[PDB]
RNA sequence: AGGGGAUCGAAGAUGAUCAGAUACCGUCGUAGUCUUAACCAUAAACUAUGCCGACUAGGGAUCGGGUGGUGUUUUUUUAAUGACCCACUCGGCACCUUACGAGAAAUCAAAGUCUUUGGGUUCUGGGGGGAGUAUGGUCGCAAGGCUGAAACUUAAAGGAAUUG
């Protein structure tokens, strides 16, 4: 059983809040894992590389394993979670929790002529993180994911068909490099398109809708 | 303003620069000045033929200890003189 | 890299000081890189005056007092119990002790 | 946004903060959003009805979310002349 | 070593230089 | 608008005289404060009686607004303000923390003191800065009774007052309780005094 | 000293939408100005502007609001030909489906899409997306 | 050493909070109360329990001791918390304002009795 | 260094392994039916599937 | 090249120290330190931050000038002045806080407004060495300065932080 604690937890547990969507529309932080695989149960996991990191001591080296796991639906959804332990099978299910806890939406666009389902990105998103630069310039049908292979993974696990990318800085020193496609892949829902000028009515978060049922 | 001249009509500084900056490349060097036609005991060339001088006892470096087996070559269409290593097991017997 | 944002010293807009000797080596340290303190004291003590007390025309007189300007430098201020040395976090406190 | 025939895609239309205009991410957690009864001739409030506002973490991170309720507020009457436009 | 006098040991072997090449001249 | 009921009525002006919250701080001021006006001379600076009343209203509209009571939490760590908010704990939900903050009772779960707030109230903005801190980590209002060396910074809207005033800031605290009970239907009658008398909220050296 | 005021006027708008602010001081306010922010507002991004007549050069005060993502200025101004818009709009716009290249012809001042409905060519002012 | 340990500091103060209408500031009484009041598994701990219940009794004695509070303690704070004076101390004793607050009032328009002292440099 | 040494004994390891011979084996399709072959070990047989679907792993 | 040559003082003589000590330390001690006339063109000549221009956060202190204020003091209680006080301003040497911003971090209101990449302009760099060497010019009385390679060699020191 979960038997959370959260209000967020509660109401997950109750299935009074269906879907992530509400969770993203009005920024409701995340705390215990069980709220995201039972409201996308279609996340798969994908270990991409495990590195030993060494701390010295009065006598020798001890030996942690840094633990890169990037997940997500192929639909809409992705997150990247990166945790180190002692040993490597621990490392992996902590740095599993942490990347669905990380679980960000994305915008999908058109390279132009809309004819549905998009297949690339609405705009141009960079996210730098550290000395590396990842572009994702948004690709014609048909391109696919003209990208290194890590990182082609980290996209095809949210949905991105067709997109070109652009880098810059070590590439080949992966752990920030997967940190800066997640910042760029995520900073699609932060640039304004001329699409959304419109204004809305401010929806009422469901903790206020819905507080009759808080725990005391 | 980042350095470089932006000036629509400063293309002869643009290309003036580069042309003065491109010497420090390696590539540019040894192709303009022609060294591998004036140096590198071959002309230019990837293979040359010459005639068998010695056999040499050359060690290894670190970390290794190993004898190289190597042989001093006198080239034909230069006469210069070069070194060069005679790869396989054993192989110093074919080349006496 | 740069240990301090000054550096060494007080010089902003100057580049010359016109230097000054170490009271203990003589090495010609910049007057404002110096580690200038201050002595101030009694010309006797603050405990022996009382032996010369009894022994003195003009009862209360002055216990006139002994002033200095001391310049260390570096080398002699951390090497006898001075300035020494603090914590980088504490380094930019520039209040006296 | 939307495809050629209706069909409305593009999921999670984010909010926009009050003051300005920009959109609040999902990570943006120093966002708020700020409900404010509204009280109708008896002076005791009616719950369930507000004069909703929504805040990005940006001006929050500045220290004028107080601010700009002040002028936010007075515009819709809910406040006095307590901002002033002219400066 | 130190670049002083690395500096140092190259000018005096500058010097020997120019000495010894003008014996030819 | 207002019914001119919620109007600051003169037997409540010279409360807020008596208790000398008028009184600003020293020629030191903070740009983010245009509550200022009339300064004295010797540095002193006043407080626009007018503008706190209806920024006093405003922090119960929005209190008055949150469904549960117990989801209003009021942070004290100054001395000035332990009495005073347990005190207004004690009449409405709003359930106080005073003494030690216990910095993580709003992030780490596990902490024996967590708490998921829908709105919080600090007395002093620099004394109470962690409590502040994880409101803005954690999607969480903030009130605050400011003066104008306040740091506004991560605080929604304030009240311009005196906190270093001994009875101003209980009575700003009294205030609070007063117009959030008439609000929510505890006081049907406004004009009535809510007998219950200012001094309560006080703090006592003994 | 300064060189292009449309440098400096862009500089400051970008500067106000930066930190949030709904308004900002343009000098010395040059024709260009104007008729860069006038193809501005026809597209909504900046809107109400306003010209205060000192007798020296003109000031512009702006009133914003948080459409606009970035404008800036290319210089030097390149004469770009009709073929040529395409790499432009490539380069300096995050998609093809908004976003306006701001650039110069003879038929007086007009973005990279009325240039194709007009099919006329001419130099680069700038970018508003 | 003679410094007491966590599981001396915890059990003493386990039992004041809970023990405060009981056992008194008598060690050889309270010692003879913790060998049945509570099941400590050796001697030298129920000693030093009833050693440090000694040392905070004699401090709760005279004035409270802080970081213990028992609800029979804090009956001064739930009564002291309520002490209201009937003299109204926030009433009007004859106020005072500068001249400042005089024409402050007559912006905001409010008929205040005013008797008016200037204080200035 | 030096570039004197033994040069007595170079070859000493090939002509010192013992002369083991190519045991006689039935021939491998050529061209397309290696394609086959191939195919039909690695794809629909499960043959080393131990835990990881290794190729060619050691006796054990 | 003179004048000067009181101090200190590259060379050196001694006394130490030491296994050695032609070093550190102690006693002396010439060229110089000083100056006039003429050369030298270097420095970790450092803010290791080119210059010009624009905009983007708060705070106090100070220097020069100025503005206002029944403000204070001294003169002739009393004017003007001058010196202080308060508020503001223009220019300047700096400092304090924070990061929405930058950076590789150290840090930085500039090292910000840079993959959302374009204000103008000058100079310099392209793995570490060989090597600021060789060579040819050029300036200098000289010491050397300016300019300035190649052959050949080879995966091997830090700007920065972390743990020991
Ligand atoms: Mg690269
Ligand atoms: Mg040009
Ligand atoms: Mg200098
Ligand atoms: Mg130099
Ligand atoms: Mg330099
Ligand atoms: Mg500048
Ligand atoms: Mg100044
Ligand atoms: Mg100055
Ligand atoms: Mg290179
Ligand atoms: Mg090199
Ligand atoms: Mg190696
Ligand atoms: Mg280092």
């Amino acid at each position: 059983g979960w038997v959370p604690v959260t209000k967020l937890g509660r109401l997950v547990k109750a299935g009074k809040i269906t879907t992530i969507e509400e969770i993203f529309l009005h920024s409701l932080p995340v705390k215990e894992f069980q709220i995201i695989d039972t409201l996308l149960p279609g996340l798969q996991d994908e270990v991409m590389n495990i590195k030993p990191v060494q701390k010295q001591t009065r006598a020798g080296q001890r030996t942690r394993f840094k633990a890169v796991v990037v997940v997500g639906d192929s639909n809409g959804h992705v997150g990247l979670g990166i945790k180190t332990a002692k040993e490597v099978a621990g490392a992996i299910r902590a740095g599993i929790i942490i990347a669905k806890l990380s679980v960000i939406p994305i915008r999908r666009g058109y390279w132009g002529t809309n004819l549905g389902q998009p297949h690339s990105l609405a705009t141009k998103t960079t996210g730098k993180c550290g000395s590396v630069t990842v572009r994702l310039i948004p690709a014609p049908r048909g391109s696919g994911i003209v990208a290194s292979p890590a990182v082609k993974k980290l996209l095809q696990l949210a949905g991105v068909e067709d997109v070109y990318t652009q880098s810059n800085g070590k590439t080949r020193t992966l752990e920030n490099t997967l940190k800066a496609a997640f910042v760029a892949i995520g900073n699609t829902y932060g640039f304004l398109t001329p699409n959304l000028w419109a204004e809305q009515p401010l929806p009422v978060s469901p903790l206020d809708i819905y507080s009759d049922e808080a725990s005391a | 303003g980042k350095g470089k001249p932006r000036g629509l009509n400063s293309a002869r500084k643009l290309r003036v620069h580069r042309r003065n900056n491109r010497w420090a490349e390696n590539n540019y060097k040894k192709r303009l000045l022609g060294t591998a036609f004036k140096s590198s005991p071959f002309g230019g060339s990837s293979h040359a033929k010459g005639i068998v001088l010695e056999k040499l006892g050359i060690e290894s470096k670190q970390p290794n200890s190993a004898i190289r087996k190597c042989v001093r070559v006198q080239l034909i269409k230069n006469g210069k003189k070069v070194t060069a290593f005679v790869p396989n097991d054993g192989c110093l017997n074919f080349v006496d | 890299p740069k240990k301090r944002a000054s550096n060494g010293r007080n010089k902003k807009g100057r580049g010359h000081v016109k230097p000054v000797r170490c009271v203990n080596c003589s090495k010609s340290i910049p007057k404002d890189k110096a580690i200038k303190r201050m002595a101030i004291r009694n010309i006797v003590e603050a405990a022996a005056v009382r032996d010369l007390s009894e022994a003195s025309v003009y009862p209360e007189y002055a216990l006139p007092k002994t002033y200095n300007k001391l310049h260390y430098c570096v080398s002699c201020a951390i090497h006898a119990r001075i300035v020494r040395v603090r914590s980088r976090e504490d380094r930019k406190n520039r209040a006296p002790p | 946004m939307e495809n050629d025939k209706g069909q409305l895609v593009e999921l999670y239309v984010p909010r926009k903060c009050s003051a300005t205009n920009r959109i609040i991410k999902a990570d943006d957690h120093a966002s708020v959003q700020i409900n404010v009864a509204k009280v109708d001739e008896e002076g005791r409030a009616i719950p369930g009805e507000y004069v909703t506002y929504a805040l990005s973490g940006y001006v929050r991170s500045r220290g004028e979310s107080d601010d700009s309720l002040n002028r936010l507020a007075q515009n819709d009457g809910l406040l006095k002349n307590v901002w002033s436009y002219s400066r | 070593m130190r670049a002083k006098w690395r500096k140092k040991r190259t000018r005096r072997l500058k010097r020997k230089r120019r000495k010894v090449r003008a014996r030819s001249k | 608008s207002l019914p001119a009921t919620f109007d600051l009525t003169p037997e409540d002006a010279q409360l807020l005289l008596a208790a000398n919250t008028h009184l600003g701080a020293r020629n030191v001021q903070v740009h983010q404060e245009p509550y200022v006006f009339n300064a004295r001379p010797d540095g002193v600076h006043v407080i626009n009686v007018g503008k706190t009343w209806e920024k006093l209203v405003l922090a119960a509209r929005i209190i008055a607004a949150i469904p549960n009571p117990e989801d209003v939490v009021a942070i004290s760590s100054r001395t000035f303000g332990q009495r005073a908010v347990l005190k207004f704990a004690a009449h409405t939900g709003a359930t106080p923390i005073a003494g030690r903050f216990t910095p993580g009772s709003f992030t780490n779960y596990i902490t024996r003191s967590f708490k998921e707030p829908r709105l919080v109230i600090v007395t002093d903005p620099r004394s109470d800065a962690q409590a502040i801190k994880e409101a803005s980590y954690v999607n969480i209002p903030v009130i605050a009774l400011t003066d104008l060396d306040s740091p506004s910074e991560f605080v929604d809207v304030a009240i311009p007052c005196n906190n270093r005033g001994k009875h101003s800031i209980g009575l700003i605290w009294y205030l609070l309780a007063r117009e959030v009970l008439r609000l929510r239907g505890a006081l049907v009658d406004r004009t009535q005094p809510w007998s219950i008398m200012p001094d309560l909220y006080f703090y006592r050296d003994p | 000293t300064r060189s292009s005021v449309l440098a400096d006027a862009l500089n400051a708008i970008n500067n106000a939408e930066k930190t949030g602010k709904r308004q900002v001081l343009i000098r010395p306010s040059s024709k260009v100005i104007i008729k860069f922010l006038q193809v501005m507002q026809k597209h909504g991004y900046i809107g109400e502007f306003e010209y205060i007549d000192d007798h020296r050069s003109g000031k512009i005060v702006v009133q914003l609001n948080g459409r606009l993502n970035k404008c800036g200025v290319i210089s030097p101004r390149f004469n770009v030909k009709i073929g040529d818009i395409e790499k432009w709009t490539a380069n300096l716009l995050p998609a093809r489906q908004f976003g306006y290249v701001i650039l110069t012809t003879s038929a007086g001042i007009m973005d990279h899409e009325e240039a194709r409905r007009k099919h006329v060519s001419g130099k680069i002012l700038g970018f508003v997306y | 050493g003679r410094v007491r340990t966590k599981t001396v500091k915890r059990a003493s103060k386990a039992l004041i909070e809970r023990y405060y209408p009981k056992l008194t500031l008598d060690f050889q009484t309270n010692k003879r109360l913790c060998d049945e009041i509570a099941t400590i598994q050796s001697k030298r701990l129920r000693n030093k329990i009833a050693g440090y219940t000694t040392h905070l009794m004699k401090r709760i004695q005279k004035g409270p001791v802080r970081g213990i509070s028992f609800k029979l303690q804090e009956e001064e704070r739930e009564r002291k918390d309520q002490y209201v004076p009937e003299v109204s101390a926030l009433d009007l004793s004859r106020l005072n304002v500068d001249n400042q607050t005089s024409d402050l009032v007559k912006s905001l328009g409010l008929k205040l009795p005013l008797s008016v002292i200037n204080v200035s440099a | 260094a030096k570039v004197h040494g033994s040069l007595a004994r170079a070859g000493k390891v090939k002509s010192q392994t013992p002369k083991v011979e190519k045991t006689e084996k039935p021939k491998k399709p050529k061209g397309r039916a290696y394609k086959r072959l191939l195919y039909t070990r690695r794809f629909v047989n499960v043959t080393l599937v131990n835990g990881k679907r290794r190729m060619n792993p050691g006796p054990s």
